[PDB]
């Protein structure tokens, strides 16, 4: 049996960024990819598929209401270091059953937006990355 | 999986794994030919195995190393081309396969190819056998 | 001054041992000496004070050595021979430190210090060892040296003067192996002991060289406890297992000291925050040797429970979730699972016709 | 916490082009991307990056009041030359926490626009570049 | 300091092709596009560029009222020959500062369209080229 | 947080002045005069930092 | 990273570093066999390394270009040209790295392919050995 | 209220009991000398000590 | 934040405590230095207030 009201709302979620909580986020995505080789056998008709690896992909968007991602990323990659960061997203509607918290590490942003604006339009900042790994904390 | 080469008590392990490794084996045949037969082989003798190697030294500590400790890219670089210079006879093992055996060093390349110092370079290594000289 | 350009050269020797970068390592020696009476912290052997006698140096020296690795750092506690024990004792509990030795001790001293090490580790929850000759500790905190005469170069040592050896063996090796079996290239010979022997010694929790497959080395790395109940198992005879607990103990507590001791708002969020930190160090743990791969940290349900019942809040109306995310007032429960890996000692063949 | 009132306002920017007041500007863009190399190790499943460089893109895009872009040029592409600007662009929103000044340097445009006019249409022009460093002057 | 009265508006424009006017006009384009090379530099991080040449391309759009094209080209294409042609634009809106007059030189069409009719639909013309080089006459 | 009308101060201090507060609405006595006098009460929540942990490692 | 060509006192600079660089180093390994044994291997010494370097020489002053202040492209294309053709031998230095050793060119082409009159180039150099001369004994 | 705490302790591994039911009520009828009345048992463990051992299994 | 467990660099050295004096004394209502965790830091955050009624409170 399903309800209506257990489905989530995506207004209810919540965002933290290397410790530190992101009051402006818009939506946020994280995937795992599975990579797939066919296999073909002489003689017989159907074809069959196994594991090769994994990848991680995701995005943020943000309210462009200051300059955070120049701030957390810095002199870092023009210096020629390798920054990495963790991401906690939390989702908890009341009408649903419980929450569902997880934490996403190892993130590699893929640029950096320094200027985008234009006459009459409101602001926002795109921010894809990939990752590798993941921990839940709590499980609906 | 870890891969070692070491002379004697001094050991190097390699810091970042390759993508991939193959072991390539070869044996000889003799052929001869025969009025109104054909063709005929005999068994002529096995050759000595070859594995090529392919990875970087890396310039900064990443999350994908093996381990924690190693030397520059250079000091790597220069202990390998020292060992290829004399002539020594090494061991070569990969852990987890049936790949321990004792080599020599063929060819030695390595480049630099962008922003961040690390040595890309390519091994190639040959198995050693010693000849056995009978007395009386 | 500025003068002419010049060329500046300094001789130095060429140890093939790299110095130890971790807070294990760090040594504590009393020695008793009428004319430096104060603490030196010696990190090299060019720093060692002048004036010193040759004996005491000759101990320095010999604790200065590592087995894979050289000791981070030495601290030396000079004491007149009037003043007491206790003084040191007092002084050095302020210090952290690894391991303890007294090349000079009457067994006065070596129960003063014995007890003190019980009391440190049992009560105020601070964890440090001593390293002593003939003594019975039956603790995990004490490691019982016993071997009558060591013979190095051309003069001989007693039970009591190896054990700055011992003590720099021991901080040297990494966690990743273990003392059992390390052999020391400086003996020369050691008194005749027969196999029974060296087996009833260690049976009994002593730690003791033997001369086995053509060298010297060290029979096996066990403490002095003897006697196991249900709590302490016989893992916690072993001096690696206790060593990795002591540094996994001392790295968390950095931790949570550095960043969120009364710096930080007792919500569930920041609860969460200090879960995903402690897993990090956990897996960097995980990485080397250390411990096995799989390990988990959480909220512990049942002492906040506990808490709230004893607070007095009726907790049948609430459900789980509440009962989580409920405030309890600047306390903190949390429990974790890991397990711990041992070096390999032994071998079992089974052999097929 | 965040307000609505917060958000930046398009409406709000500036830009300096070679030192002159661009009145007529309609967006301004920025934005510098990394490159990545994918790792893989044998006999382990999950896949790993690292950095290899960094490249900066951007467009302008103007109403169409004078040839402004004409004179910039001029006759240096022709000639052989190399011709190389610096923008600043800024960000005031009177309602926002501050202002934002970056300066974009080692400007390189793509090309050219002589004419483009339709019958019942209003004129403007769109100009992508490259560029290789920045400066923050004004950070919020 | 801008004003709306000030941006051009495309019902002014004008065009001349080969001395003649055209009264049909549409629309007409012309742009130079510039080539680059990017520089890569062992140890640095940044990537660079340089230029390499440029090439000129066009549109023009016509209302169909009579075959001004086939005249224009003629059998000069059949024959073998190469022909080439001139173009002059002029931009003069009242409302604006002055005017804008360019002539773009050695024009290449690229196709000549015969016959595009629809029952219910009226009929265009759309003619791209390529052109090698251009002046101004009149700069705004 | 709220804040409110201290009704119940407000009735106790009608009483104290004397007038018949039988036969009165509760509209009555939270609107009626009370000299140059002003009942209020609220409800606020802060929190505590953390100072005390407790982790509990099985091996 | 600098590049130098050094000849005596006589040095000159890459203006610009070139995009990738590459060291092959190779031991001689002979290889006999023996009767019913297969294919044995022996030592056979050392061979001398080799790298190749390509890049432009610039007609003009480049933002990217490593100083200001050197010659046209075709001056440094004579200067080369006349270094191999006596066949001298060099010192070729990478800062920053292990490369410095003495070298001796084996070829050198340059070419021409845009509107820019910069002159692209690839160079190979080999490395360069001396024996010792024997001492009659006192 | 004493000093800040922060005690890590180490123990063995505890097996896991099994879960509780929302549902089902049982009464026992028992005879023993001692510990009379109505009794409440929610956890195998907590069983009053006075009582016998054959109660208790 | 809270001054509790805030050390002090300037401080190089205070007469000898004891735990169970120094946890007898934060019952008794003092703030005192305290040597911890390899430097000298607060203690505890509380002020003298020892007597607690039954509006008062722990907080």
């Amino acid at each position: 049996n399903m309800e209506a009201r257990n489905v989530m709302s995506g207004t209810w979620g919540e965002l933290w960024l290397d410790g530190n909580k992101v009051a402006e986020v818009k939506k946020f995505q994280a995937k795992m990819e599975f990579t797939k080789e066919d296999i073909i056998i002489a003689g017989q008709m159907g074809t069959d598929t196994k594991y090769m690896g994994y990848k991680g992909k995701g995005s943020i968007t943000l309210y462009h209401v200051s300059s955070r991602m120049h701030k957390l990323i810095g002199e870092k990659i023009k210096r020629g270091s390798e920054p990495r960061f963790v991401a906690i997203s939390k989702l908890n509607d009341p009408d649903s059953y419980g929450a569902e918290r997880i934490a996403v590490k190892n993130i590699a942003f893929d640029d950096l937006t320094l200027a985008d604006w234009e006459v009459g339009v409101k602001g926002e900042i795109e921010a894809p990355f990939t990752f590798t790994e993941y921990d839940f904390l709590d499980i609906i | 999986m870890e891969m070692w080469l070491r002379q004697a008590e001094d050991r190097f392990r390699f810091p970042v794994f390759p993508s991939s490794f193959s072991i390539n084996g070869k044996a000889a045949v003799n052929s001869s030919s025969i009025l109104k037969i054909g063709e005929i082989a005999t068994f002529g003798g096995v050759a000595l195995k070859s594995i090529s190697i392919s990875s970087f030294f890396p310039n900064k500590d990443y999350t994908f190393c093996d381990y924690t400790g190693f030397p520059s890219p250079y000091d790597c670089v220069n202990k390998i081309e020292k060992w290829m210079k004399e002539g020594f006879i090494l061991r070569f093992t990969i852990t987890e396969t049936n790949i321990n055996m004792e080599v020599i060093i063929e060819g030695f390349s390595y480049e630099e190819r962008d922003g961040t110092r690390d040595v890309y370079f390519t091994l190639d290594l040959k198995e050693y056998k010693r000849i056995k000289i009978p007395k009386v | 001054a500025i003068g002419l350009p010049s060329i500046n050269i300094s001789f130095k020797e060429l140890a093939t041992t790299v110095k130890e970068r971790s807070a294990r390592g760090i040594i504590a020696m009393v020695l008793k000496d009428a004319k430096a009476l104060g603490l030196n912290e010696i990190h090299e052997k060019e720093d060692i004070p002048v004036d010193l006698s040759a004996e005491n140096k000759e101990y320095i020296n010999l604790a200065l050595m590592g087995n894979v690795n050289t000791p981070n750092k030495l601290l030396v506690y000079v004491i007149e021979g009037e003043a007491d024990i206790q003084t040191a004792l007092d002084f050095l509990e302020t210090k952290e430190f690894n391991y303890l030795c007294m090349p000079k001790a009457v067994e006065a001293d070596k129960t003063a210090i014995k007890n003190w090490i019980i009391k440190l580790r049992d009560i105020d929850k601070v964890k440090v060892k001593a390293v002593l000759g003939k003594v019975v500790g039956n603790h995990e905190g004490i490691i019982n040296f016993t071997t009558e005469d060591v013979l190095v170069g051309e003069k001989k040592y007693s039970v009591d003067e190896f054990t700055s050896r011992v003590a720099g063996l021991i901080a040297g090796t990494p966690l990743s192996q273990s003392v059992t079996y390390t052999k020391l290239s400086d003996v020369v010979d050691i008194p005749k002991m027969t196999k029974v022997d060296a087996e009833s010694r260690v049976n009994k929790g002593e730690l003791i060289l033997i001369k086995e497959a053509g060298a010297i080395r060290i029979a096996r790395g066990v403490n002095s406890l003897t006697e196991l109940t249900a709590e302490k198992g016989e893992m916690f005879q072993k001096i690696k297992i206790v060593d990795t607990l002591d540094i996994i103990h001392s790295d968390i507590r950095k931790v949570i000291i550095d960043d969120y001791i009364g710096k930080v708002t007792n919500s569930y969020d920041n609860k969460c925050l200090l879960i995903v930190a402690i897993k990090s160090y956990l897996e960097e743990l995980e990485k080397s040797a250390l411990i096995e791969s799989d390990s988990t940290v959480e909220i512990d349900f049942e002492a906040q429970k506990s808490y709230l019942k004893s607070k007095g809040v009726d907790l049948s109306y609430m459900t789980l979730q509440e009962i989580k995310e409920a405030n309890t007032g600047s306390k903190v429960f949390l429990k974790a699972k890991i397990k711990v890996l041992d070096a390999m000692e032994d071998i079992d063949l089974s052999i097929e016709i």
